[PDB]
């Protein structure tokens, strides 16, 4: 059902399609940087971390993402 | 003694900063330091250089009114 009104309302893209020009992603380098916005008037600082992780496809996801559940996170309102 | 975090008020200033494994050390060593060390030479000369050729001078003068003195001429 689904397949048939995905024919029935999408079909009209067909024609002609790419002829011209088509773009595709090109990599973006990671910079190991600081950005310090000091603000004295707010009352908590916010401090954001990071190396350059791998990408989507990746096998590797799967241990870091493990690695991350072991160090999780916490809040004040967790009762533990 | 003070710590960070309890120095002075300070709002409203962003620094970026990179990573030295990301720079050079020396970016235009040369190229920029020749021109900044002239310019440096330039803003002090007048300053520091004067005292030091008015003791040059006196050194030079007083050592050569030392030795031309003992000697005679007539008897
Ligand atoms: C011939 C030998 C020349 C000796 C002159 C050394 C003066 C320092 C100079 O290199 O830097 C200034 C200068 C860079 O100026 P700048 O862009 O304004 O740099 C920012 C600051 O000056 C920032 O400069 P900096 O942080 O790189 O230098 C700071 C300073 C000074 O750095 C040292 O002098 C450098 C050590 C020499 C290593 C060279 C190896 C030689 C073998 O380091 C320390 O704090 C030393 C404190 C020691 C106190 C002395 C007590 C001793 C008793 O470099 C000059 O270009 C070099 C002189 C030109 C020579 C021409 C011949 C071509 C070869």
């Amino acid at each position: 059902q689904l397949l048939d009104l995905a024919q029935k309302h999408f079909s009209g893209l067909s024609g002609t399609y790419d002829e011209d020009a088509v773009p595709t992603l090109s990599p973006c380098r990671f910079t190991g940087s600081q950005i310090c916005h000091r603000e004295d008037g707010l009352p908590l600082a916010h401090v954001a971390i990071a190396v350059e992780g791998p990408g989507w496809a990746h096998p590797d996801n799967v241990a870091l993402q493990v690695a991350n559940a072991i160090i999780g996170h916490y809040d004040c309102t967790y009762g533990g | 003694g003070r710590q960070f975090g309890h120095l002075t008020r300070v709002r409203h200033v962003i620094t970026y900063s990179l990573s030295p494994f990301e720079q050079r050390a020396f970016p235009h060593y040369f190229s920029k330091g020749i021109p900044n060390v002239l310019r440096r030479t330039r803003a002090c000369i007048l300053r520091v250089a004067p005292p030091f050729v008015a003791f040059y001078l006196v050194y030079t003068w007083g050592t050569q009114e030392f030795e031309k003195s003992k000697r005679k001429n007539p008897a």
